[PDB]
């Protein structure tokens, strides 16, 4: 199993728009995500059909995680970032335990948990391991709530010239840490996409 | 310690000599509640007809039953008057004086009437929203048919009647609890026909005994509830 | 009284507290006492220790009772546990705050916690009322399907308990060491359980209490209840503000 | 691992009991109703002496 | 089980009236009971319903002491007195060997028996360890008859001042012994309250 | 830019938190660093130490500066400080608390404390913008008399400083020891001076942020700053609420 | 009717050989 969920999966990607005055602030939140296994929903790449079910793209620890009851462990997200050595920023990747969504979630506050700063000056990728905390030894599969949840902040914005593409994509990847284990193995979550087809 | 504190003792007399805990004058020692506790009781005992099972009724369930230590909540109705007189069995009993557990039971369901190929699963992580089982049509529709990969296990009515298995402790805590009030227990079993045998047109009578594993444990030591006595009745 | 200064008294410090006991105690533990193995397989952050904050001494409530209204099992005390001790301090609306208070100041930036209790009851009556009292603690029984028959005094002689005679007027201490479902408890409302409700302390009314037909004796006295933790390991550093506390429920 | 168990399935024959005339010299296959399991007896002593049948 | 049956259950408790002219005087019994590990209905706390089941709160010997066909050995009898400095009596408890109810029992003829004499100024709790004297050597349990008999007459009668309370409640405890034992599983003589319904 | 990943970053990990650095920083110390002697004669109660919690790095502010106005000495930054820095956190009125941030959960029950700082400053310009900064810090500046006539850049020059080049675009750290007129600092208004006020801390614009006259070019840059403490020690445990926090005076 | 059915495991010695990915898959909740 270590070896099969090592391996990196892609995640939904997203863009900074440097030239955007509005969103590219100090304190605007891009991306976030509940932290497990098995990844939401809402930010995986669908491809989805009329009538049909729609096919998620599963990185694979998350086709892993569906085949087991529990699971425990670190998790690593490798994010990926279209740009040359002109551009420029700083991000503070937050993890902040015990928390469903971002309703009460703001740069000032996400500073209290464990964070990394990252500066993109001429930097492509950096892996952000994330704790496991959590007051129970095994956390339950999830299609629940999440224990825990991630965000990433703009520190200092996205900086650009008149030479250079003013939109930076980043891909977020996700691969289970060293010490990830699962547990029970149950009904899977996940089936084939060989066959599509659904009687309602 | 306040609950064993013996102040001022008065002995008019000598301590009486040991039998080992009866193994003086029976062959064996009955020193312990652990290993009254593994003599095997029933559990739940009920009847299934067509009609209240599912349209289509091919490999389904027939009883959703929750795996509690203490017994399922005992309701003492005219058919069964075993529940009536009898009250609950020693294992109830047993653990209502204890606060947590850890480990396993083991189950004998004999399920006849029908005659044809049954089988068994655990669903170690669904609880525990009930104290009674659930029937056939009214079990939700994600536990309705088998599953796959959940330990499960087959028998044909033919060559043996009886089913014995052995439900595992998976769990993320640390205890499981006795004396639920109603992921704490230890799941759900699910018992199902595999595959459309036509239903005598009178039931499916299937009963359901319990026991403790050998690794299983009740573990602190709280009081027990009131009691009522069976003779009352 | 034979000396100038009326006799030895004994002294009990832990961190800034100091607590003067006249009597000998009344003990007991709620189960064994351990060692914590299994809850570093928990949480991957280091578990912080405030020994200085944590294991201090801590007064709780005064709770009184009278001649008039004293049955057999009538509760003083019937609380969830340390959720009571922990939120004793509200604001106007009745919300707890974790902040006042140092010895919970470490509940209000973290999200999991375990540790050891301590109760200790003090009743200072004169010589001539006699009564008796009994405090017992039951293991998350606010969960158990039946927690209303258990009131009665009759159960409380069983699970773990200490007693406190009126006439003689000792003190009591009842440990509890760290027992629950998981290896932690939450500190607040979060991942929509109650927050720290690891129990129920009960204090029950064994013999009522009873004084003389004079009209100048008093009719009243007082019970106090002191607290502390022992192991306190809190994890999983938070924003103060992250999470929200609702006001209790209480128990019927 | 889960190598597979080739070897020959034995022949035996079925039978409803053991022996109805044995009553000496052998051991009894039987179902007990103790707590117990295993070879138990009641216990004696001189108060009770042994059987009196030879 | 020995570390189950350890543990005191209480009983009914019962008053003195020091001011009670007629009842505290030399010789009157106070309370008694049959001696065996299941209480006597009528010694228990209940709880009674219309139409339901009565509930008894009975002490761990008496729930173990149902679980089992048989049972032998000592009990412990903790009594417990509420009471200050200044109250002051003497007590005599006897352990009477093979008697049902107390019709022949009075004070001249219990001090032919096993007994104790114990004098509670400044005592609130003594512990009165019965023997077990019967004809075999386990006794059956009783939901028959008890083995033997217990009983507390006043001796000194009980003596107190216009400034304290002339109410004695005293509060009884039973506990198994140190050689206490049961013997055969059986039908629980008691169930659980968890339902307290009953079809005549 | 020569491998798949643009180059290495460095990191510097402190508690929970871990920075990333690309480039070479610029360091100073404002005074001598030592370990402190007569700190223990001025409380006879224990020092309680935090290192979980303060030791770890905290984001303080974000300033920005754009083209249109930098003088040669435009303040960005002139702070009382630690005090905007540990009174950052403000409610609806203005009025600072020290619950939420758990760096600052310790001053809330303290009365007194004493810790050196160190200061981080973080500039992500890219490459064809020049200007240039200065961090400085003086201690006790508010309280000297002539305190408006050493905010120049050309004062700055000679306190303990750091300088931020934005065209190599460097980080620079400030360290600063404990150096006070007395052994400790008060957390709040107590006994009726202003609680925490250690010294100021600058940020000027030695030379004015310049960039090219192309209309997308960015005409604005940012500007962060992350502080820690270091053998900080809390003396004097009293209750949150028993004193309290006004809104901070501001520097002319 | 004749109801068949069959059930299959892996033998021994079996062996899943060159691990590329996984396919899309479709979540089972969702039916």
């Amino acid at each position: 199993i270590s070896g099969i969920i090592g391996v990196y999966g892609l995640l939904k990607p997203f863009d900074w728009n440097a030239n955007d005055t509005g969103r590219n602030v100090g304190g605007h939140l891009l991306w976030s995500m509940p932290v497990h296994p098995q990844v939401d929903k809402d930010q995986v790449i669908q491809v989805m059909t009329q009538s049909k079910l729609t096919q998620y793209y599963l990185p694979p620890i998350s086709v892993v995680s569906s085949l087991y009851a529990y699971t425990r462990g670190s998790i690593k997200y490798k994010f990926l970032f279209g740009n040359n050595p002109r551009h420029n920023a700083r991000l503070l990747v937050a993890y902040i335990p015990g928390i469903s969504s971002d309703n009460r979630l703001t740069l000032e506050r996400a500073r209290n948990s464990a964070h990394v700063v990252f500066s993109l000056n001429e930097v492509s990728e950096f892996v952000f391991t994330v704790p496991y905390i959590t007051d129970t030894m095994w956390w339950p599969r999830k299609y629940f709530v999440a224990p825990s949840y991630i965000c990433m902040f703009i520190l200092n914005p996205l900086v650009a010239m008149e030479s250079v593409p003013s939109i930076v994509t980043i891909v977020p990847m996700i691969a289970a840490g060293d010490d990830f284990e699962v547990a029970v193995p149950a009904q899977p979550a996940v089936g084939l996409s060989r066959n599509i087809d659904v009687i309602y | 310690m306040e609950r064993t504190f013996t102040p001022n003792v008065m002995q008019p007399t000598p301590l009486l000599p040991t039998t080992n805990d009866g193994r003086v004058t029976f062959g064996e020692a009955f020193n312990d509640l652990k290993d009254l506790a593994r003599r095997y009781q029933l559990y739940w005992e009920g009847t299934i007809l067509e009609g209240n099972l599912r349209a289509i009724r091919r490999n389904s369930a027939l009883v959703q039953l929750p795996l509690y230590p203490h017994g399922l909540r005992i309701q003492p109705d005219v058919n069964n008057p075993i529940w009536n007189i009898m009250r609950d069995g020693h294992i109830p009993v047993i653990s209502s004086g204890f606060r947590y557990f850890r480990g396993g039971l083991r189950l004998r369901i004999v399920v006849e009437g029908l005659n044809s190929c049954v089988w068994v699963q655990h669903h170690p992580d669904r609880p525990s929203i009930f104290s009674r089982p659930i029937i056939g049509r009214y079990i939700a529709a994600k536990d309705a048919y088998r599953n796959h990969a959940y330990a499960a296990y087959v028998q044909n009515m033919s060559v043996n009647r009886t089913i014995e298995v052995e439900v595992p402790f998976y769990q993320p805590g640390l205890y499981g609890m006795l004396n639920a009030s109603d992921f704490t227990g230890l799941g759900d079993l699910l018992i199902g026909i595999e595959g459309e045998q036509p239903i005598p047109k009178e039931g499916i009578e299937i009963s359901v005994y319990y026991s403790i594993a050998d690794d299983f444990s009740f573990n602190i030591f709280c009081g027990f509830p009131p009691m009522v006595y069976c003779d009352e009745t | 009284m034979d000396r100038p200064e009326g006799s030895e008294e004994r002294t009990v410090q832990t961190s800034n507290v100091v607590l003067g006991e006249t009597n000998i105690e009344s003990q007991d533990i709620a189960s064994k006492e351990y060692s914590p193995t299994w809850d570093r397989l928990a949480s991957s952050e280091v578990s912080d220790e405030y020994p200085m904050l944590t294991d201090r001494w801590l007064f709780w409530k005064s709770v009184k009772w009278e001649v008039n209204d004293s049955a057999f099992g009538k509760m003083l005390v019937q609380e969830k546990f340390p959720q009571s001790w922990v939120q004793m301090d509200v604001n106007v609306n009745n919300i707890p705050r974790y902040t006042n208070i140092p010895n919970f100041i470490p509940f209000n930036i973290h999200q999991y916690m375990r540790a050891d209790f301590e109760v200790k009851i003090y009743v200072n009556p004169n010589d001539f009322v006699s009564g008796w009292l009994i405090m017992a603690f039951l293991y998350q029984g606010s969960e158990m399907f039946d927690y209303k028959l258990r009131r009665n005094p009759a159960a409380l002689m069983q699970m773990p308990h200490v007693l406190v005679n009126v006439g003689a007027a000792n003190e009591a201490t009842l440990k509890i060491p760290y027992r629950y479902v998981r290896p932690f408890m939450r500190c607040k409302d979060i991942l929509r359980t109650e927050p720290l409700n690891m129990g129920v302390l009960f204090v029950e009314v064994l013999i009522p209490f009873r004084t003389s037909a004079a009209s100048s004796a008093p009719k009243s006295l007082d019970v106090s209840l002191f607290v502390k933790m022992t192991n306190a390991k809190f994890t999983g550093m938070v924003d103060g503000s992250i999470a929200l506390l609702s006001k209790p429920i209480a128990l019927p | 691992d889960n190598p597979p168990d080739p070897t020959p399935a034995k022949f035996f024959v079925p039978i409803p009991s053991h022996s109805w005339a044995h009553g000496t010299n052998t051991s009894e296959p039987t179902n007990t109703l103790r707590l117990d399991g295993g070879v138990v007896g009641v216990g004696r002593s001189d108060d009770i002496g042994t059987s009196d049948t030879a």
